[PDB]
Order: structure tokens, then C-alpha cells, then sequence
């Protein structure tokens, strides 16, 4: 049964019995930078097990009017144990990832999702005329959701789940790496992110390589007496984690 | 001369076929483009993923 | 020096053409080429990604999820069309948009296969048969599901297998067709209709969305470069 | 050599092979094609996919830029023209760019420059062939303040000296990225305190353009326009995306307004009759 | 003649093209070729030698030979920073002007290390430890020894060997980086501390010189030909 | 073939060896590298020097020289162009060829002419064709003292016609220079005496380039602007010498003005705070 | 002809790069530059001492 | 570049002329060729077929 | 190159007739016309009859 798999990374464990293959990045899988592509002179650090685990972040709540949510990475894990801790004291990093979403309920519940990991997911503003702020863009382990009408922020994220706050179609985000969560037949998504950049390495603060939306397609439903309840947990594993430039760590 | 004979693109009368080129400049940005590079790779964005899937089968069980 | 006569043409610029010319930096050390992930080849590498289809492109639902939705109900609905458009993968307004539409509107010519893919996303304990038919062109929309019936139709019985795929063959007269399509080149239809019906447990919701999918086949291929008509200016940027 | 695929003679079927079933949810799309789902008959498919090659798709010219400079120094019109260079205000090109995040590749840039007179009640001239000259000034360079600054001395900086009449200039560049390869997404900042600069424009710097006449004066106000044009070729292209689907507002920036994700229609079932006897 | 179609480019002037030329002086005989002592063959033969950089770059100092003084005195001075500047080979003020910063800006792009050579001039009785760091773009300048010492340092101590090497390794994101430095391209700061303290016999000064030297390393390129901002004029000179 | 060197990966150490340790008193540049001190990874480098060439950074057409001449014999107009040949008045060119003690090379010389109509109330023309001369008189060669000297017959005296509307005239010379190489800078005099001239005028000679309008008259006064560019090929230099810090003041020699060494700031420790979230 | 190939300078499609040349004047100062010629001896003005001096020792003892 | 002289006829249009030129449309992938009945190659083949002679051709 | 010497057209000084010819271009549709294709079968239409006939015999027997 290819229903149940095992993920095993660090000292960290997930498990399923209602998965649906595995989606690996653009059919490459996380590796180490080589020698004939670095840069970076300086030997780099691989902490390995120290920051290449499964760290879960904030759970969120599905619910019959729920838009959609979003996370940015690394930034959404600059709090995470030690993978955190390097991403302050390095200038450089460059990691792998594998994002796997949960989202159970019950032959009778209904609802799918749209579990997808967007490079360069490079987002708009409210109000056209202004710009946005980071903090609007990401915060942290707390996830920002989408909205089914439009925003009117100063400087928010055009929230407006019909454009995914990019200027674009949202049936068309299938062409990144991505799974649904059919309810009636899923149970969870996972998905092996590798490093995609036009450069070796990069700053984890300053740039968000990828942007994870969770975007439902189904509205969840179900009758009366049936678990209201249905949370949507978001847990994701670096891999091949190495990093650049070490000094001070940097002041958040 | 360092002249190199490829294939033309087929005419409205087919079913001398072939054009010369040679090099001027020193930089390889002055040459045309690469209007014959015929690859293909579908895989990486139709079927990403771990395990194969064999079409005639079913896609969970 | 070569006695040499220009030719018709001459001293022109031509958008399309391919000549070599001068840099203007000589010897110029380019970054070394680094391995990206995802690397395109050929633009028809996209166009045959599923991409979900805004079947229920109603006024109403032009700017909300609504417009993936394909709802199904329980209860005798015999005789119901739940859907129908024209095969028509970049003239369509339900196709238009689509990954592979959106490419379309970027030459004027096309041919090959269509893959409709349709995902039941109601409960794990609703059940149903539905008739995805396929009529080329020739006759009226199937007003009957006899009518439809009668065309290159997929009965799709829902289970745990969540999708089913309607293969829409490539029935043309010409090798060809324009994506501008006119009643000429035209593609036909695809209607959707009840085979049975969709019967639920107590305790259990009545309607059931029903997401649909495009793409193009192996046999798929693109032709005349054009513009696309979806993107525009009356000034510079700034 | 870039054919398309044939199509296998197929005849009737009964067996436990489920092509046509399958399961979106593993992000998998279904590799079905017609002989899978119905009798079909042997076709021997000649088309190719040639023309949707990302070289043949994006090795055309198109123009990226434009701008009017006037030759004498009346009011305050200006008298060369500045550019930092960039393919974002024209949304034609951007557009088709903007399809893939990363992208590498040489380039052929030609210019279309064009003259005229002003109107005038009393204008009889009689100017000879007008001289143009364009200075690539890359990043840090000196950057002239007048028509007759020294920095179209043109010591080091590329430059080219065109007359009107004679074919539009041209001439190819290579990959001048600092980075593996040009970037047409940035979802990052241009400070580490994650401020400033957002996008694009935090990282792009392919420098600036300047033009101007090298003719000294007119006797009576003339104008030219230049018109850039970008040709990418010897491509390379990564990370396909979302055409764009709002229209473009600002050059510096993705801002949009929600835009509906396509045109409307009558209902679901709705399909014009064509047929009508 | 041969028929012949001249493309767009012809009749221009591209003051950076390579064509031949007929040679207005036919014949001409060449004098004969010299050995000269020094010859250069690429430019990074000079930005690869070491050249006095003006560290104390104060209003004050612009014209005299303070600019290069760099003063350390004996007694506590424990939490002070002698000095610091940016990784700007060519912007930064303080290698702006060097023998490397100089050609660096006949160029927009540049890659490589660093090495920077300390001398002391103090008495042959003086000593003293010196923690020259360097810290990579990302976080605030080193406010305090520790936070300095985090970095790549080396500390030197004053000896026979009147110099010290703090060769700045490259820790670039991108391959290149831009002479005319921007914060993306931005390459951290160099700062300098005392690891003890300078320890000076009676009936000698306390007061010593230090000065500074920058050079390219072997791995050092440059890469983008453009005119240097640092020489201009009004009018032709006579 | 003109490749960086690549970095060793290094390792922990702890010996007597002191590669970091030296003394610049013996005039030697350190030849340390980041893996001497400090623990580095392999790279396989692949950047290249190739545009750091002596020949690829002169081997530029630059702006040498600029004058203008009329048509018409009106007032005390110059009519032609005289010019003792040498490349010390325009700062930018000069400014690299001083790099270098001594140079080299053969070199491309391109002409930019361009005319126009002095501005008049009534200056409605139908002039043709503007064609130009420009003769070269090496050093002792008769010089024209009008647009109708009998010098410029040019009966050996290497000379260029071109007619306006071409592409600008071009030709190469080769290395002229008495001496086994051209100097840009002389520590002497003219005269044994050490009396006369001093520095580069005091040996350097090309001979004079005159230029003028082949064409007899123009109903109305015109003038036309030629820039003469220089672009050395087939390069050689030698001895590397401190570029040009103070203003470039005469053209003759070396004179200046007192300038600082470098821009200011608030103090040795003074380092802008780019970090402020 | 008297032709001769040569190598181009990499392109921005690498990891048919060659150009051709034939001189058509008799002055070599007709020819092309040379931009092509790397040669490098630092040496000249990094290390012109008397006595090598071996970088892991002391430069003076 | 190569010492060129250009010939009196140059630049002009003669429409019986037989030169080649640039494609518009690079890269087009030409309609498979279909063996159709009845091809003309010359057209003396057409001069050959008989054809009704209006003898009687009087205004009437 | 690829040059292709082919035959000229009779000249009015006949009873080195030939020409070089390359093409320069990647697309066939850039070639020039095809002026020397000589073949023939009026057959199609001047004898499009079922049963051979011979000349010398009856239409109709
Ligand atoms: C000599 C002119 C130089 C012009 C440089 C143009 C570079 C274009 C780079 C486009 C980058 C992008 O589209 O992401
Ligand atoms: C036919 C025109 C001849 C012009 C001779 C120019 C010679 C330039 C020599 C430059 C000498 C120097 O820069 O030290």
C-alpha cells in the first residue's frame, strides 16, 4: 500500500496512512553546494541533525469561509531551534526543505486544498500606490491568510484570493510544485523542496526563496454533529543545510 | 574557412536541403541564436513525483 | 574590392530576422553557468500541466473561487445538463485563461489532444456516475443525454480513484486549427450530464464541488508567434 | 527530431487497466492521451514543436524603451536623453519575460531612432544628415549633465555613432549579470533589516543609456525619438510561472488591481448556437 | 556582383567594435622592437601590489601624511575600537583612492579577496596584540571586542615581523559584486581592536604608527569596462 | 587560459609556519590567500582576466580631439581645422594612457563630422552633398594657409575625402614613434643646456591633421564639428605608474593643484549603520 | 584563403564556438586587436627581490 | 572589413529578380504535404487538353 | 561551405556554363525559386482514360 509512508529526518518522525505520493521539487532532490558552483571561499558549516529536522509551526484553523493562508521561508523559521540560530549568525545559507501539510477529518467531511511552494512569490500591495512591509509579508511561524474579497491596508498584501496577491490566476499555481488535499481520499502533502535561486547561496533574512500557500479549492463542509473543528498543521524539514560567513549574530 | 553545414527547416516542397555558417566575431554573444535546440523534458512539471506512476494503473492503493 | 550588388532588403530591420553583429564588450567573462532546478525547453512543457478550469465563469463569480466550482447535487436531476462550453482552448472564456490557453494566445495556430481531468471533491461516503460527452462539430449542443450519449463520451464512476480523465481526440478536418477559432476550424462541444445520480449517507452534505483540469497531450503543438491580446498600455510605466 | 508523438492504433478494451482514473491530489498530471480512452487509428504525426522553442518564443525584438530629445536649447525641453535600462514598462515584452523567474542569456540590441521639425509658421532649413550617438554607461560611471559633457568623451564606456539615413544601429552583449542568471522575481529586500528596496529593482542594475546630437545647433527645433529593442538569444529559462493576469501598474513594482480570472457568460451550460438552418 | 544584403548595424561607429582598416601609411618600417624592464600584460598585475591606504581619512588630514597614520598608544584602552571602514575596494573613501580601488573603477564588476597588510612603526621595544576583524554583511557593526571577535580575525602580534597579514576572504552571495556597491552587494566591515595592549618601555614613545596596506589577492578579477568618475573637465585643455 | 586561481580547501593548523607573518620593509607584496588563514573550502574558480588585458582595456575609441570650421568667408571664421596631433587634451583618454611610462601599438582612427546651418532670419538653402578633406602633414611638411592652398593637393601627404552621410571615415597607422616605444612622460628637456621645453613636448612630435569643406562656397554661413578618436591596437606597455589624482590643468605638462588624497569622514571608525529594522 | 580558426569567447549558453579570420591588407596595423592574449608575470611588481622568499617562513631571520 | 565595390543594379527591385532573403517566421513548421490529384508541373499541360473552338463567333 | 554548382541556361553564344550557389539562411523558405524543376505528365489530363489507347486504332470497337 503506497497509501502509508514514513518520513524520517533528524530526530524527528512523521507518519500517514492516507498520503498520495511524494512530489519532489522540479524532479531534483536537496544536495550540497559542489565545488566547480560555490562561491563562498570560507569552509562552510553543516550542522546536519542539528537543523535538518521537522519543525511544525502554528496550526490553523479551516473553516467553511476560510480563504487561504501563507507562509514564508526561511524567514518563517528564524525561531526554530538551532536552524534559527544559524540563520543569525551566518551571512549565507542554502537549504533544502520538505514541506508536509496535515489536514485530516472523515468520510464525512469534504473540502480540497492546494498545498503549493512558489519561488520568488514576490507579492503586491493594497492600495497600488504605495508599497508593502515586510511584516505584512511574513511574521514569523504565524501564517497570513487570504482573504475572498479585497483588501484595503496601506501597506497589506492584496489579500484577494482570486489573484493569490500576485496578479495572477490561481488555477494556474498547479505549474509550481504542489498537491491537494482531497479530503475524501488525502489525509496530507508532502512536498521535497530544493534550493531554487539564480545565486549559490543567499541571506535568510532579507530574501524568501519560496512562499507556501495552502488554498482551498472545495469549501470545507459537512452536517450537523460533525467535528467543527478541522485544523490545518504546517510541518517542514531543511535539508542539506550549509552555511556562509560567519559573525555577530544579527539583531532582529 | 571554419564553415559549418546544418540541416534547413523543411520547405513548402518537400515530401540541397542545407545552409552554411561561418563565425565572424570573437565573441560567442555576436553569434545567431539557437533557433534548432529541439529538447524536452516534460517530467520535471508533469510528473514530479517519488514513486512512478504507471498510467494503465491506479493512482492509490 | 568584390563586386557585390545589394539585394531588396537591404539596411531594413526586421524584428524576426537572426544576424550575427558586434559586441560591445569584447571578451567579456560571463558567470559561470550554475544548475537551476525547473529548466524550460519548450513553452509546450507548460502547456501540458494541469491547470484548474473556471468552468462556472458567471458575472457573479468572476473574482472568486466560485468560479472552479462545479457543483453536483443529490436527488433526481435527470435530463440536467450540470455543464457544457465549446472546445475552443484559446477563444474559450473557460479555457482562455488556463495555463494552456494562456500559452495559445501566443500563436494563432494549434492542434492535438486535450486532457479534461474531473475531481470529485465531495465526501469519501457520496457516490455517483457522471457523463463527460465530447460531440464534434456538424449538430446542435446535445439538448438529451441520449444526444450526448451518442458522442465520444467517459462514463466516470466515483471511488477512491478521486479524478477521471476525458480525453478529448484531436477530430479535426485541417492539421491545424486557429485559436482565434471561427465557426470554420471549429472544435465541437462537451456537455456533462447525470449517468445516475449522486446518492448520500444521513448526516452527510447534498452538493459536492467537482474541480475540472486542462491540458495538452503528447500530440500537442503550437505554430504562429503572436502577440497576446490579454496584456496592454496607454503610457510607460512608471 | 523535435516531432510530435504518433497516435497508436487502438481497438476495444475490457480489462482492470484504469488509464483514465486517477488522482490529481499527488500533484501528478495524467499522461493519457486518446488511444487510452477509445479506438483510435495509426497516425503518423509529422508536426514538430519548433516555433515553441523558449529560444524561438523569446529571440524576437521587442521594444523595451522610448524617449524624445530636441536638438536646440529652447524652454525646457531636454536635450539627451537617460535611461536605466530595464524591461519593465513595456508590458508586451515584461509580460512574456515574466513567464519564468530566472532566465540567462545574450542579447542583440537595436535602435530606432527617428527625426523631425517642429512646427513653425517660418521654419525653411536646410540641416545636413543628423548624427546621434548613444553611451552605455554601466553602473558607477560618470554620467553627463549637458550635451557637451565631457563624459561623451566615451574613453572607456561603450558608445555608437549613428547618422540617420543608414540602417539602425545594432550590436549584441553578453550575460552581464552579476548573478548565474538574470532574476525577474526578487520576493526579497535590499537591506538585511528587511526594508528599503522590494523586488526587482532591490537587485536588477544593468546601468543606464544616454543619447543625444552630436550636431551642435539647429536653426530651428527638431526632435528625436529613440527606440529601444531587446532580442534575447542563445536563451536559457527556469521556474515557469502564472502569466500575468492583472494589468501593470507601476515598473518598480508586481502591484495590481483584483482582477476577474477571465470573461464572463450566460451559465455554465451556456454554448451559442451556431447552427441555424 | 554577389548578391549581398547589408543588416542593421552598417555605417555605425561602435567605439568598442575590432574590424581591419586600411593602413594610411603603407609599408611603413616599424622601429625595431626594445625589451623594456616592467612590462604589463593585464592590469591586475598592478591591483595585485600593495598600496598605503589612507585609514585616517579625516577633513583634517586630506593633504597630509596623517591620512595614513594609524595611531595606538600604551595604557588601557580596552573596548575601543582603533578603527573601521567598509569592504568598498572601490567606493568605500578609504580604498577608493589605492593603487586596487583606482583601476577597480575603470570597471563595474569585481571578485575576490583582500589582503590587507598592517605594519607597525613603533620602537623596536614596543609590543603589543592587535585583533583585526572582519565581519560579513548582515548584522550591526562589531560594537564590542566580542561581538568583533565572532568574525574572521587575526590577531597580530607585534614582533621581528613588523607586518600582518588579514587577507578578507571572499563571502559573496553572487560570483561578482559591483564596484559602485549598493547594500545588496554589500561586503561587511573590517574593524580593528586591541587584543592586550602596547607595553612600552621607560624614555620611549607612546605613541606608534601603523599603516595600512591593500592588495588584490590570486583570485581577484575584475570584469566591467567603464570610465573612471574621478577625472573630468570643462573645456579642452591647452 | 586566463583563469583565476582556485582555493585550496584548508584545514586546523598549528605550526612554526607564519605565511600570515612578513615584512613589507624588503618591498615585497604578500602573496596570501584566504586559505593561509583561516579554514577554506575547495572552489573551483572559473572567472577570468580576460578583460583586465592591456589590450582590451586601451583598445577603445576614445575622444581625442574636437574642432569647428566654417563654410562661408564671413568675419574671422576659421575655415579649416589645424591640429598638432597628440592625446594630453581630453582627461579621460589621457588619463589611462598615463597609467603607463611608456607605450606601444598601432591604432584605428575614426572621424565623427557633422555639419548644420547657422541660425538666420532667411536661410532657405538646397545645398548638396557636404564632402570633407582631412590631410595629415607629418613633421616638416608645407602647411595650407587657406581652404585653397596648394598643400592640399595632397600629392603624398596621406589625406581622406568623405562625403557626409557615410559611415564616419576610419584608417590605421602603425607605430610611428622614433623611439622603440611612445612616451607619455619625460624627466627632461629640448635643450643639453636643460633649458627649452620640459616634458612631453620636449621629444614627442606627430606632425599636424588639417581638415576643411572640398566644396567651394554655401549660399549661408554653415560650420561642421569634427572629433577625432583614438583606438590603440597591437598594445605594449611598460612601466605601471600612480593614475592621476589632482586635475588635469594644461596639456603641456604636468602641472597642478594641490588636491586631497582622498574623500573625508566623520572618523577612522566612522561606519554607517545600513541595519535598521 | 589563408584562414584561421580560432576559439570564442565563452557564451551565455555553455556547461560550434569558433570564429574565422582572414587578413585582407598587407600592414599588420590593418589587423584586429589582440584580445586574446592572456599572458601574466606579477612578479615584475609583487616579488621583485633578490632572495625568494618562501610565504610560510619569516621574511626576515 | 572585406574591401567591397558595389555594382550598378544595386538596391533596386526588379519582380522577376531570384534572391534570398530572411524569414519572417523562423522555425515554422510547414502543413504536412498531402499528395493531391491532378498536380500541373508546366503549364503546357493545360495547352494540350482539348479544348471546344467557338467557330461560330458572330455577334448573334 | 556548402556550395552546390549546378548548370546554367543556354547562352546566346552556344553550339564554365555553370553557377555556385549557398544558402546563407536556416529556414528553406529563404532559398531561392526553384527555376530548374523540369518534369511533366500531361498524361492526367490529355489521357485520363481507363483502357489504354493506341493511337493508330480505333477510339471505338
Ligand atoms: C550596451 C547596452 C547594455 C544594456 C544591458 C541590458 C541588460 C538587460 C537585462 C534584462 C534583465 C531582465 O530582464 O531580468
Ligand atoms: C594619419 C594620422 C596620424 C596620427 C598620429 C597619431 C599618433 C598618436 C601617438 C600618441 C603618442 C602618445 O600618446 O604618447
Amino acid at each position: 500500500s503506497d497509501r502509508v509512508r514514513s518520513l524520517t529526518l533528524g530526530n524527528s518522525t512523521i507518519t500517514t496512512q492516507e498520503s498520495a505520493n511524494v512530489v519532489v521539487g522540479y524532479g531534483r532532490w536537496p544536495e550540497y553546494l559542489r565545488d566547480d558552483e560555490a562561491t563562498a571561499e570560507d569552509q562552510p558549516t553543516q550542522p546536519d541533525v542539528a537543523t535538518c529536522r521537522f519543525y511544525t509551526l502554528e496550526s490553523v484553523q479551516w473553516e467553511k469561509n476560510s480563504a487561504g493562508w501563507w507562509w514564508k521561508f526561511p524567514e518563517a523559521l528564524k525561531d526554530m531551534g538551532l536552524f534559527g540560530q544559524n540563520m543569525l549568525y551566518h551571512y549565507l545559507g542554502r537549504a533544502g526543505y520538505t514541506i508536509h501539510v496535515q489536514c485530516n477529518a472523515s468520510k464525512f467531511h469534504q473540502g480540497c486544498l492546494l498545498v503549493v511552494c512558489v519561488p520568488e512569490a514576490e507579492m503586491g500591495c493594497s492600495q497600488t500606490d504605495k508599497e508593502v512591509a515586510a511584516m505584512n509579508l511574513t511574521k514569523g511561524e504565524a501564517a497570513h491568510k487570504f482573504e475572498p474579497t479585497k483588501t484595503n491596508g496601506e501597506h497589506t498584501v492584496q489579500s484577494i484570493v482570486c489573484n493569490a496577491g500576485m496578479g495572477v490566476g490561481v488555477g494556474n499555481l498547479t505549474i509550481y510544485p504542489h498537491q491537494w488535499i482531497n479530503l475524501r481520499t488525502n489525509n496530507c502533502a508532502t512536498i521535497v523542496m530544493p534550493y531554487v535561486n539564480s545565486v549559490p547561496m543567499d541571506n535568510m533574512f532579507r530574501h524568501y526563496n519560496f512562499t507556501l500557500m495552502v488554498i482551498p479549492f472545495a469549501p470545507l463542509d459537512y452536517a450537523a454533529q460533525a467535528s467543527e473543528y478541522v485544523p490545518v498543521t504546517v510541518t517542514i524539514a531543511p535539508m542539506c543545510a550549509e552555511y556562509n560567513g560567519l559573525r555577530l549574530a544579527y539583531q532582529q | 574557412m571554419g564553415a559549418q553545414v546544418s540541416t534547413q527547416k523543411t520547405g513548402a516542397h518537400e515530401t540541397i536541403i542545407h545552409y552554411t555558417n561561418i563565425n565572424y566575431y570573437k565573441d560567442a554573444a555576436s553569434n545567431s541564436a539557437n533557433r534548432q535546440d529541439f529538447t524536452q523534458d516534460p517530467g520535471k512539471f508533469t510528473e514530479p513525483v517519488k514513486d512512478i506512476m504507471i498510467k494503465t494503473m491506479p493512482a492509490l492503493n | 574590392g568584390l563586386p557585390v550588388l545589394n539585394t531588396p532588403g537591404s539596411n531594413q530591420f526586421m524584428t524576426s530576422d537572426d544576424f550575427q553583429s558586434p559586441s560591445a564588450m569584447p571578451q567579456f567573462d560571463v558567470t559561470p553557468h550554475m544548475d537551476i532546478p525547473g529548466e524550460v525547453h519548450n513553452l509546450m512543457e507548460i502547456a501540458e500541466v494541469d491547470s484548474v478550469v473556471p468552468v462556472n465563469n458567471i458575472k457573479a463569480n468572476l473574482q472568486s473561487m466560485d468560479a472552479y466550482h462545479i457543483e453536483v447535487n443529490t436527488g433526481n436531476y435527470q435530463g440536467e445538463k450540470i455543464f457544457a462550453f465549446q472546445m475552443q482552448p484559446g477563444l474559450e472564456s473557460v479555457f482562455k485563461r488556463t495555463l494552456m490557453g494562456e500559452i495559445l494566445n501566443y500563436y494563432a495556430h494549434w492542434s492535438g489532444s486535450i486532457k479534461l481531468t474531473f475531481t470529485f471533491c465531495g465526501s469519501a461516503m457520496a457516490t455517483g456516475k457522471l457523463l463527460l460527452a465530447y460531440s464534434p462539430p456538424g449538430a446542435d449542443v446535445p439538448a438529451t443525454r441520449k444526444q450526448a450519449m451518442l458522442g465520444t463520451h467517459m462514463i466516470w464512476d466515483i471511488g477512491l480513484q478521486s479524478s477521471c480523465v476525458l480525453c478529448i481526440p484531436w477530430i479535426s478536418q485541417t492539421h491545424y486549427r486557429l485559436v482565434q477559432q471561427d465557426e470554420y476550424t471549429s472544435a465541437g462541444n462537451v456537455t456533462c450530464w447525470y449517468q445516475t445520480g449522486i446518492v448520500v449517507p444521513p448526516g452527510t452534505p447534498n452538493k459536492c464541488v467537482v474541480l475540472c483540469f486542462a491540458s495538452a497531450c503528447n500530440d500537442f503543438s503550437v505554430r504562429m508567434l503572436r502577440d497576446t491580446p490579454f496584456i496592454g498600455q496607454t503610457a510607460l510605466l512608471q | 527530431i523535435a516531432r510530435v508523438a504518433d497516435t497508436v492504433a487502438s481497438g476495444p478494451s475490457n480489462s482492470t487497466s484504469i488509464p483514465a482514473l486517477t488522482a490529481v491530489e499527488t500533484g501528478h498530471t495524467s499522461q493519457v492521451e486518446p488511444s487510452d480512452t477509445m479506438q483510435t487509428r495509426h497516425v503518423k504525426n509529422y508536426h514538430s514543436r519548433s516555433e515553441s522553442t523558449v529560444e524561438n518564443f523569446l529571440s524576437r525584438s521587442a521594444c523595451v524603451y522610448i524617449e524624445e530629445y530636441y536638438t536646440k536649447d529652447q524652454d525646457n525641453v531636454n536635450r539627451y536623453m537617460s535611461w536605466t535600462i530595464n524591461a519593465r514598462r513595456m508590458v508586451q515584452l515584461r509580460r512574456k519575460f515574466e513567464l519564468f523567474t530566472y532566465m540567462r542569456f545574450d542579447m542583440e540590441i537595436t535602435f530606432v531612432i527617428t527625426s523631425r521639425q517642429l512646427p513653425g509658421t517660418s521654419i525653411a532649413q536646410d540641416m545636413p544628415p543628423l548624427t546621434h550617438q548613444i553611451m552605455y554607461i554601466p553602473p558607477g560611471g560618470p554620467v553627463p549633465n549637458s550635451v557637451t559633457d565631457f563624459a561623451w568623451q566615451t574613453s572607456t564606456n561603450p558608445s555608437i555613432f549613428w547618422t540617420e539615413g543608414n540602417a539602425p544601429p545594432r550590436m549584441s552583449i553578453p550575460f552581464i549579470s552579476i548573478g548565474n542568471a538574470y532574476s525577474n522575481f526578487y520576493d526579497g529586500w535590499s537591506h538585511f533589516s528587511q526594508n528599503g528596496v522590494y523586488g526587482y529593482n532591490a537587485l536588477n542594475n544593468m546601468g543606464k543609456l544616454y543619447a543625444r546630437h552630436v550636431n551642435k545647433d539647429t536653426p530651428y527645433q527638431m526632435s528625436s525619438t529613440i527606440r529601444v529593442y531587446f532580442k534575447p538569444k542563445h536563451i536559457r529559462v527556469w521556474v515557469p510561472r502564472p502569466p500575468r493576469l492583472s494589468p501593470y501598474i507601476k515598473s518598480s513594482n508586481v502591484n495590481f488591481n483584483p482582477t476577474n480570472l477571465t470573461d464572463e457568460r450566460s451559465s455554465i451550460t451556456y454554448v451559442p448556437d451556431t447552427i441555424r438552418p
